[PDB]
RNA sequence: UGCCGACGCUCAUCAGACCCCAGAAAAGGUGUUGGUUGAUAUAGACAGCAGGAUGGUGGCCAUGGAAGUCGGAAUCCGCUAA
């Protein structure tokens, strides 16, 4: 009896205050045993919110991952996560390539919810500078480069 | 204790109302104005609070 | 600045025979005969088209106040034509948390009783206007409907019968109990 | 704590000012005349929006210090903290004064001094606010509000000129590219065709 | 700004009557964008699919009425909530792939069930609630093991029934949603041959 | 003026009615009348009866936490009929 749920995840670290107990309430299973195992499958997040998905068969799990679309420029941007403080500072002060942002075009390609290639690299520069990083500089940077310049395949 | 549709009708005709800031007079939902005479006819108006 | 002319217009099937005496108009049809009079208005009306489809309302050099008065009788007219062919009927609910409204009917509907209205021991006798007959109906719960050819009887008798369960020197936002106008309507469909 | 502003409204007396034989006055209630973002130059505020009185009265100092405060504060919450510039072009310089009856009556009845008032004619300007253009209708609005702070009439009035100068909005950007005003902080100065040359080869050099 | 978009939608119109002159139209009945780019995504390389005005585009065609005489029964056929969808290639796989890419869309107060919907025998994953909401249609349904588990079929809603808000909570706790509504074609157009 | 006076304005359940002068203000009114200015309207407008308001995003900010809604710098993209 198949039942996938629909679960927000915190990352390889253990959380205090659990809030996925009701949805996995039903089939019953342990909180902290599919917590332990939510996080170590995982692994290479560890330091901000992830949408990691949960498919339980009738009897154990299956830790799948379905990454987000700007939770992906998070994880390339190499800022060394601190402790669970959350403390001040902590802003995306880095560089980004022309490079990182082709690999979310081809997921996107894969999965298929777009306009065509400049246009899936429009969705996800547009929104690169949204929370407040660059790339290189500031949006009115990408609508230089995708007229008569663009990296389209 | 009441029944839903039968209770919109009485919170229809007793408390979805326009009040006016004025002179108090309980109005129709869709006010702009009040109808008094006496506050002038002044766009000074609330909704009536909801009961808790 | 006064208009010209102002003219608004009623389209009058074939169920209903119409006759004016003046400024006195007669609707009579179906159900029966209608009555109004209109020298308070002071405007034209014709009844002009061979057989008398169409009626006609004039204003002849009228300022705004005065050019309002006009779709007002477009609207009386319509309402007593609607009322001799189809009729009036306006179906209303009674509102209760604890005690039962008891609602009985006297006199071949001409006259209500209230009974047991927030448990109390006085009776409302609701007397009714002189063409309305009210009744209570079936395959609903507590709905009384009310019955006649004038708009204005029928919907101040239900005013009069609304008014007269009203919740005193309480808070009316809670105590949410009467009997009060659920639906307007005719006696048959159209 | 002071009498009502009914008392001294009209322009009855001779003007009083601060000087060697009136002494004694306490300190005017407004010390702050303009505010906002006063350090702006000439060319980014090129709107500017005028109360203007439309009677001959006296406005009271602590009425234009509630008046500037209620368009300060609807201005920084409507356009920002740095998007405008509020100036009170009116200074409190008349002297009103109290006869206090502590009982002599009206033995040696001349007032010490009470407060500073503003004589204010017809037509003239009682506060200016100066901002973008597209910052119009919270200007109108803001100096309605400061309206209901000042006894009388007065009229909101959105000027021709070019922000706080005295050159018409229309042709202030054609004389300051032909180098006829040069910008000077939160106004411009106007070069005419009457000095030496040599400062006229160091304006076009 | 609507006064150069206005300009914009005559040109989008232009370019593309000349294009496929075979237009399948579809109607537009309460359906988001949510629902429009699903189907956007499979229409790509065949049909293109577009909104507007209905009265802009009445006069838009009507401009090409001396140098396309083709068009012409097309203004007497567009009426209502009418959007575009445009297409080349096929008559028989437009019919075939439209109506086979379909989500399922939440029920409504006031909207008709065109067919026979069943409830089929399902436990419900909710313990003790209001079970006062189960015997008033007339659903047989014994309150086993607390769990609510329902029995049988009981036919909701037959086809010329009005529907109102007393079946919406129990479909939206249970996501039972009846119908997807979906573009349903009204209008054939293949080069001025007209079909029902 | 017992002129077949002229043109308008005004309804007051506190109308108004003639220098000094014998009683009123700020603020208001979708009462009504006249103006000034700015929009959009057959590439079909204001009403009036539905869908949809989301992807980034649960934005970063400051917090015990504020997730399009309790503060403040900001205020950019896609798909687009939106
Ligand atoms: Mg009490
Ligand atoms: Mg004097
Ligand atoms: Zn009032």
């Amino acid at each position: 009896e198949i039942k996938v749920v629909y679960l927000r995840c915190t990352g390889g670290e253990v959380g205090a205050t659990s809030a996925l107990a009701p949805k996995i309430g039903p089939l019953g299973l342990s909180p902290k045993k599919v917590g332990d195992d939510i996080a170590k499958a995982t692994g290479d997040w560890k330091g901000l919110r992830i949408t990691v998905k949960l498919t339980i068969q009738n009897r154990q799990a299956q830790i799948e991952v379905v990454p987000s679309a700007s939770a992906l420029i998070i994880k390339a941007l190499k800022e060394p996560p601190r402790d669970r403080k959350k403390q001040k500072n902590i802003k995306h002060s880095g560089n980004i390539t022309f490079d990182e942002i082709v690999n979310i075009a081809r997921q996107m390609r894969h999965r298929s919810l777009a306009r065509e290639l400049s246009g899936t690299i429009k969705e996800i520069l547009g929104t690169a500078q949204s929370v407040g990083c660059n790339v290189d500089g500031r949006h009115p940077h990408d609508i230089i480069d995708d007229i008569n310049s663009g990296a389209v395949e | 204790i009441i029944e839903p549709s039968l209770r919109q009708l009485a919170q229809k005709y007793n408390c979805d109302k326009m009040i006016c800031r004025k002179c108090y007079a309980r109005l129709h939902p869709r006010a702009v104005n009040c109808r008094k005479k006496k506050c002038g006819h002044t766009n000074n108006l609330r909704p009536k609070k909801k009961v808790k | 600045m006064k208009t010209i002319l102002s003219n608004q217009t009623v389209d009058i099937p074939e169920n209903v025979d119409i006759s004016l005496k003046g400024r006195t108009v007669i609707v009579k049809g179906p159900r029966g005969t209608l009555r109004r009079d209109f020298n308070h208005i002071n405007v034209e009306l014709s009844l002009l088209g061979k057989k008398k489809k169409r009626l006609r309302v004039d204003k002849w050099w009228g300022n705004r106040k005065e050019l309002a008065t006009v779709r007002t009788i477009c609207s009386h007219v319509q309402n007593m034509i609607k009322g001799v062919t189809l009729g009036f009927r306006y179906k209303m609910r009674s509102v209760y948390a604890h005690f039962p409204i008891n609602v009985v009917i006297q006199e071949n509907g001409s006259l209500v009783e209230i009974r047991n209205f927030l448990g109390e021991k006085y009776i409302r006798r609701v007397r009714m206007r002189p063409g309305v007959a009210c009744s209570v109906s079936q395959a609903q719960k507590d709905e009384l409907v009310l019955e006649g050819n004038d708009i204005e009887l029928v919907s101040n008798s239900a005013a009069l019968i609304q008014q007269a369960t009203t919740v005193k020197n309480k808070d009316i936002r809670k105590f949410l109990d009467g009997i009060y106008v659920s639906e307007k309507g005719t006696v048959q469909q159209a | 704590g002071r009498r009502p502003a009914r008392c001294y409204r009209y322009c009855k007396n001779k003007p009083y000012p601060k000087s060697r034989f009136c002494r004694g006055v306490p300190d005017a209630k407004i010390r702050i005349f303009d505010l906002g973002r006063k350090k702006a130059k000439v060319d980014e505020f090129p709107l500017c929006g005028h109360m203007v009185s439309d009677e001959y009265e006296q406005l009271s100092s602590e009425a234009l210090e509630a008046a500037r405060i209620c368009a300060n504060k609807y201005m920084v919450k409507s356009c920002g903290k740095d998007g405008f510039h509020i100036r009170v072009r009116l200074h409190p310089f008349h002297v009103i004064r109290i006869n206090k009856m502590l009982q002599t009556g009206m033995r040696g009845a001349f007032g010490k001094p009470q407060g500073t008032v503003a004589r204010v004619h017809i037509g003239q300007v009682i506060m200016s606010i100066r901002t973008k253009l597209q910052n119009k209708e919270h200007v109108v609005e803001a100096l309605r509000r400061a309206k209901f702070k000042f006894p009388g009439r007065q009229k909101i009035h959105i000027s021709k000129k070019w922000g706080f100068t005295k050159f018409n909005a229309d042709e202030f950007e054609d004389m300051v590219a032909e180098k006829r005003l040069i910008p000077d902080g939160c106004g411009v100065k106007y070069i005419p065709n009457r000095g030496p040359l040599d400062k006229w080869r160091a304006l076009h050099s | 700004d609507r006064a150069t978009w206005k300009s914009n939608y005559f040109l989008k119109i232009i370019q593309l009557l000349d294009d496929y002159p075979k237009c399948f139209i579809v109607g537009a009945d309460n359906v988001g964008s949510k629902q429009m780019q699903q189907i956007r995504m499979s229409l790509r390389g065949k049909a293109v699919v577009l909104m507007g005005k209905n009265t802009m585009m009445r006069k838009a065609i009507r401009g090409h009425l001396e140098n396309n005489p083709a068009l012409e029964k097309l203004l007497p056929h567009i009426r209502g909530n009418v959007g575009f969808v445009f297409t080349k290639e096929d008559l028989t796989e437009i019919r075939d792939m439209l109506l086979a890419n379909k989500v399922p869309a939440a029920a409504r107060a006031g909207a008709i069930a065109p067919c026979e919907v069943t409830v089929p025998a399902q436990n419900t994953g909710l313990g003790p609630e209001k079970t006062s909401f189960f015997q008033a249609l007339g659903i047989t349904t014994k309150i086993s093991r607390g769990t609510i588990e329902i029995l049988s079929d009981v036919q909701l809603i037959k086809t010329g029934d009005k529907v109102g808000a007393s079946e919406a909570t129990l479909l939206n706790m249970l996501n039972i949603s009846p119908f997807s509504f979906g573009l349903i074609i009204q209008q054939v157009f293949d080069n001025g041959s007209i079909y029902n």
